[PDB]
């Protein structure tokens, strides 16, 4: 039974709503309902306009997909949390976590596909124009290939339900060793898109430095480097603070005794389903196109 | 200038194994589809396998079919037909015919020479013509029938004739029942209907004898006519 | 005196022959026409799209049969296309990949293709050998080919940047006459239906009508402030119009030797690049750079349709021979055949 | 379909692998437009109808397509760079020189196309200078009361008054790229001679340049 | 004599256009409108077409 589970791990089942309940449901609803219409206007103004039919802005399509399976996946989460995850089976509990788990890595997935893509057409000496289109559908399918393995192998074999000695505090019915195995992969790629984005950035900066005086001088220095430098401290400052919170919170339920994580559990998936609510917004505001075709769609 | 210069042949023990190429020079080889077609001593053609351009695309005869293989070298400019388990029905005459199909092509232009071999619903073509007396200087028409409507539905009427002069390689005429070949004169004329085809000659002259053959190209496989021979008086 | 002289001999002159065509205008084209229906709106839609090319198209070509076309891009390759299947039927590799030019033969047999290289190449569709191979080549003019147009499989027209437009014979590959009085740059040509006579429009603002037999100018049109870019001939062989970067359309008289409609809108402001007519003459499809194609009432100088259906310079145009169907090439490396 | 039909589309097809091998195949070179008059060394600064010429520099390969208003400039339209060369030694052509830059820049077509500069032909500015017996103040009255050359990195050996004759004449070839284009595209000016073979490596560092400033702004990374 | 040549071409070339026969408007604006008249059915663009005799669909 899903009580016999949640009785070692430390857990409270809830039989009536209550005052944190509403709480984390108040702000949890409002959220997805931002997460939807955000993305499902990002996956519309690139089909419906010809302009937008490029490599770059399928993996933006890509990742607005995704993210929209993530608000879906949270919105199944908040009508069976509280008072009725009570009334859950073991199949069922483990299609639930296994639905955020497939979402937020196809995520995370896409955002070091981005960084990659952008890290290739810059050291690239040709126009992203002139290129062709066998790279993205080929890393659009690993990222679901990746994000479906992801979602379920805790379905099969590894879980803790067929040993209950190491169960994690947070979710009862999820091994420890796969909580550690989900923080490793997004503290390696946020490392990688770190690099990657520094690396650009290293990258214009010498080729800026010594271009020539007589050019533009340094008037178009100036402009060049704080627009890039607010784009790569934008995207890794959502990263870094909607996924921080949550990522420690990891490693704090694994060789952790004695220390108080049931209370942070329940906002901290509201940061990390914050990203795919601002990840439109970040990846789309600069385009002046995507801008223009958004007023002609509502 | 167009040649295709055939190989192999001659006598060989039943159940055995040979191995037929025509050489091909004078014209873009990797561009044209290519046939095999024999001749039995006491009949028509009969149409056997076809390799097309790059060899994406190969069809057999039911009667060679699991025994016999069709393949092209374009580098080398030759094609082989691998011919296994042999009996006493394959002793025939080989030719290699190119063709070329685009919009306006004619297929079936070039008939090579061929190979003396000698081992010790599908549609019908009905030609009830087979010999007809002929006086010079007259016309003739001569006819065929078809099983089955050779008119497409894109207006197309996939009709051939050919003309096989004695001791020499046949070489078309008319393709598609209306359209002149290049290097025929005007004498030569082709009309008909769906399952009913003519063939019009006016002011026959000498070297217009022969056997002429009618040849369906709506379906694989391509089947020919029995012949109508004419001769001299 | 002297030239100075002769300038007041040809003022006088140019006087005689506007006072001679205000005479005739006794009354206007869009006055008289102001009586029949009008065509309503035209709608048509793309049936297909014939993709290949791989950079801009520039030149465009029916054939006489209405199914096979021509087409040539800046990749330095002419594509004949099966407008009825999309079928590729040939793909010919060129020499020089600035051609700005192409054509069809009348019989079928041959194309022609030309640009910066200041060559006029003509190819051989149906050879022996199974392939395509180049005819001849017409070399002598000294600018770039901007048009060429076959009269016959032994005659071919060629218009080109030195001002001058020639006419050659294939079988010799020798110039037999040449058109010289442009001051400009030929841009475009357009052969009679009876082929007794072309025109011709260039960069000095200015159309003559030749005869190909004698070899002189017969009429010269000016009414327009800028390059005439694009120039199409009447169905009747009575008229032409022309297509210039002022964004402006207009319809010249032979035998009045007058202007006689202007197909001009206040919200079009970009240059024209190519014009044709219809198989009635009542329509009138231009091409702009503002990325789409108008259909004009050739007789009531209205809009009455919008081919929109490129995100680039429409660059060429051509209708069928039947009227079936208007082929647009643009840009964008696309050609659409629209009905 | 038919059996004729099948055959003249899979002959169709194999056209479009054909028209795919070669179209890959010109995707990785770089095309470049050369300008200029007769007297400017044109044909002499890469020392490697219409002419073209062909070379190769750190695995990047580039056409050079030099021709003989210029109504053939819009078949130009996709070009990596344009190659304009001043002959800066005289000083009567250097108005229309100057002219001739002019309607390159402000051409309709040619907005997001940028220019690389050579003044060709420095070594006899120096000598038209240094020994003086003529003065640009004759045919440029501002260079009369011309500001020194302003504070700036000059070439080591160069005497002052060539410094201040090599600044004027690079300072107006800017002075029209920087009036309008707002931004879209940027001259880059060099100064070179007939002995100089370094000419192929700025401009491969020019078109290094040129491309990602271009790349970085249809990303939306700048 | 340069000048003098290209003047008198451009004269002699005048007077050539100059003389000829000309016809009023209302005969030039006539003639159009019978010809785009009188093949009004010839025009499959102007009016419509049914789908069966359509050879691109
Ligand atoms: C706490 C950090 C969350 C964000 C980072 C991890 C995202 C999930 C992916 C892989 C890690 C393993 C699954 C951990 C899920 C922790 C959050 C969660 O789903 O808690 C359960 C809660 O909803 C509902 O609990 P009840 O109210 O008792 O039904």
């Amino acid at each position: 039974s899903i009580a016999f589970f949640y009785n070692r791990s430390g857990k409270h089942l809830a039989t009536e709503w209550n005052t944190v309940s509403k709480l984390v449901m108040g702000l949890g609803i409002t959220v997805c309902i931002f997460i939807m219409l955000a993305n499902l206007l990002v996956m519309v103004a690139i089909y419906v306009n010809r302009r937008f039919h490029f490599p770059i802005y399928y993996l933006m399509a890509n990742l607005a997909a995704a993210d929209f399976f993530a608000g879906l996946a949270y919105f199944y989460l908040m009508f069976n949390t509280g008072p009725n995850t009570r009334r859950l089976t073991v199949s069922t509990w483990l299609l639930r976590q296994g639905l955020i788990d497939t979402s937020l890595t196809a995520s995370v997935a896409n955002l070091l596909a981005i960084a990659i893509e952008r890290h290739i057409t810059v050291f690239r000496m040709q126009l992203h124009t002139r290129m062709s289109n066998r790279r993205v559908v080929v890393v659009i399918v690993v990222i679901w290939t990746m994000a479906i393995v992801m979602g379920a192998i805790p379905s099969v074999g590894w879980n803790c339900i067929c040993d209950i000695e190491n169960c994690s505090n947070m979710a009862p019915l999820y091994s420890d060793s796969y909580l550690v195995f989900w923080a490793i992969f997004n503290l390696v790629t946020f490392v990688v898109m770190v690099v990657l984005y520094a690396h650009i950035f290293g990258y214009v900066r010498q080729r800026t430095m010594r271009m020539s005086r007589h050019s533009s001088g340094p008037r178009r220095n100036r402009d060049t480097m704080m627009s890039l430098l607010k784009t790569v401290v934008i995207v890794l400052g959502a990263f870094i603070i909607c996924w921080t919170p949550g990522l420690v919170l990891l490693l704090l339920d694994v060789c952790c005794p004695q220390c108080d994580v049931l209370a942070y559990e329940k906002f901290f998936l509201l940061l990390a389903e914050f990203n795919s609510a601002m990840n439109p917004i970040i990846y789309s505001y600069r385009d002046k196109e995507m801008s223009a075709t958004f007023r002609q769609i509502l | 200038d167009v040649q295709l210069v055939e190989s192999g042949g001659g006598l060989v023990q039943p159940g055995g194994s040979r191995k037929l190429s025509c050489s091909a020079s004078g014209f873009a080889f990797s561009s044209f589809g290519m046939h095999w077609v024999r001749q039995a001593p006491e009949k028509g053609l009969e149409w056997v396998a076809y390799i097309s351009s790059g060899s994406g695309t190969i069809y057999y005869a039911d009667t060679v079919k699991g025994r016999f293989t069709i393949s092209r070298d374009d580098p080398k400019n030759t094609l082989f037909l691998q011919m296994t388990s042999l009996r006493s029905e394959d002793t025939a005459m080989y030719y290699c015919v190119r063709s070329i199909y685009y919009y306006g092509s004619s297929p079936f232009d070039f008939w090579g020479q061929g190979t003396t071999l000698t081992v010790s619903s599908d549609i019908v073509m009905t030609q009830a013509t087979s010999s007809v007396p002929v006086t010079p200087g007259e016309s003739v028409s001569i006819s065929c029938r078809s099983s089955k409507s050779l008119l497409h539905s894109n207006g197309n009427t996939y009709l051939y004739w050919f003309l096989q002069r004695p001791g020499q390689s046949p070489q078309l005429l008319i393709y598609r029942m209306s359209n002149l070949a290049s290097g025929v004169p005007d004498r030569f004329s082709g009309s008909g209907s769906g399952t009913a085809f003519t063939l019009t000659i006016s002011r026959l002259e000498a070297e217009d004898v022969g056997v002429y053959y009618c040849m369906q190209h709506l379906e694989y496989p391509l089947t020919f006519g029995a012949g109508t021979k004419l001769e001299l008086k | 005196s002297e030239l100075d002289q002769l300038r007041q001999e040809a003022e006088q002159l140019k006087n005689q022959i506007r006072d001679a065509r205000k005479a005739c205008a006794d009354a206007t084209l869009s006055q008289i026409t102001n009586n029949i229906d009008p065509v309503g709106r035209i709608q048509m839609r793309t049936r297909r799209t014939l993709r290949g090319h791989l950079a801009k198209i520039y030149a465009m070509h029916w054939g006489t049969d209405s199914r096979l076309l021509v087409s040539a891009s800046q990749d330095g390759k002419l594509i004949i296309w099966d407008s009825y299947t999309t079928n590729k039927v040939h793909a010919i590799p060129l020499r020089s990949s600035w051609v700005m030019t192409c054509a069809y033969a009348p019989s079928g047999n041959y194309v022609a293709c030309g640009g910066l290289d200041n060559i006029c190449s003509i190819y051989n569709l149906k050879t022996r050998e199974g392939n395509v191979r180049v005819s001849r080549e017409l070399a002598g003019h000294t600018g770039y080919l901007s048009c060429c147009r076959f009269l016959d499989d032994n005659q071919i027209v060629t218009s080109s940047g030195d001002t001058t437009c020639a006419l050659w014979d294939i079988e010799t590959g020798q110039q037999t006459t040449t058109f010289t009085g442009h001051t400009g740059d030929v841009m475009s040509l357009s052969l009679a239906p009876d082929t007794r006579l072309f025109v011709s429009g260039a960069c000095d603002a200015s159309a003559k009508l030749w005869d190909v037999r004698e070899g002189m100018c017969r009429q010269t049109f000016t009414g327009h402030e800028s390059d005439i870019n694009a120039i199409c001939f009447f169905p009747n062989g009575n008229a032409f119009a022309t297509g210039s970067d002022d964004a402006t359309c207009r319809l010249f008289d032979l035998r009045a030797d007058q202007e006689l409609m202007t197909y001009s809108h206040d919200n079009i402001i970009c240059g024209i690049t190519s014009v044709s007519f219809s198989k009635s003459g009542r329509l009138l499809l231009a091409g702009y750079d503002d990325f789409n194609c108008n259909v004009w009432d050739a007789l009531k100088a209205d809009r009455a349709g919008v081919l929109a259906g490129h995100d680039n310079r429409v660059s060429c145009l051509g209708v069928t021979d039947d009227g079936m169907a208007v082929a647009t090439g643009s840009w964008d490396s696309f050609l659409k055949i629209w009905n | 379909v038919s059996a004729e039909d099948k055959a003249a589309a899979e002959r169709s097809k194999m056209i479009d692998k054909n028209l795919r091998e070669d179209g890959e195949k010109a995707r990785r070179t770089l095309r470049l437009l050369l300008l200029g008059a007769d007297n400017s060394g044109k044909s002499t600064i890469v020392k490697q109808g219409i002419f073209e010429t062909k070379f190769q520099v750190d695995k990047v390969n580039f056409h050079m397509f030099d021709v003989g208003r210029r109504k053939w400039i819009q078949c130009f339209n996709d070009v990596t760079a344009i190659i304009f060369v001043v002959d800066s030694s005289d000083y009567n052509r250097l108005q229309e020189a100057l002219n001739d830059f002019k309607s390159i820049w402000n051409n309709r077509w040619l907005r997001t196309i940028s220019v690389i500069l050579f003044l060709n032909k420095q070594d006899l500015l120096a000598e038209k200078v240094l020994a003086g017996k003529s003065k640009i103040e004759d045919y440029f009255p501002e260079f009369a009361r011309y500001t020194t050359p302003e504070d700036a990195t000059p070439e080591p050996g160069e005497d002052p008054r060539v410094t201040r004759a090599k600044y004027f004449i690079r300072k107006e070839f800017v002075d029209i790229s920087t009036a309008s284009g707002d931004g879209r595209h940027i001259c880059y000016p060099h100064f070179t001679c007939a002995v100089d073979t370094e000419n192929a490596r700025r401009i491969f560092n020019d078109c290094k340049d040129i491309i990602l400033q271009m790349n970085l702004r249809e990303y939306n990374l700048v | 004599t340069a000048s003098i040549a290209q003047a008198r071409k451009l004269v002699e070339q005048l007077k050539m256009e100059a003389n000829i026969d000309r016809i009023k408007v209302s005969k030039a604006a006539a003639d159009l409108m019978a010809y785009c008249e009188a093949h009004a059915k010839e025009d499959p663009l102007l009016t419509p077409v049914p789908a069966s005799e359509n050879p691109f669909r």
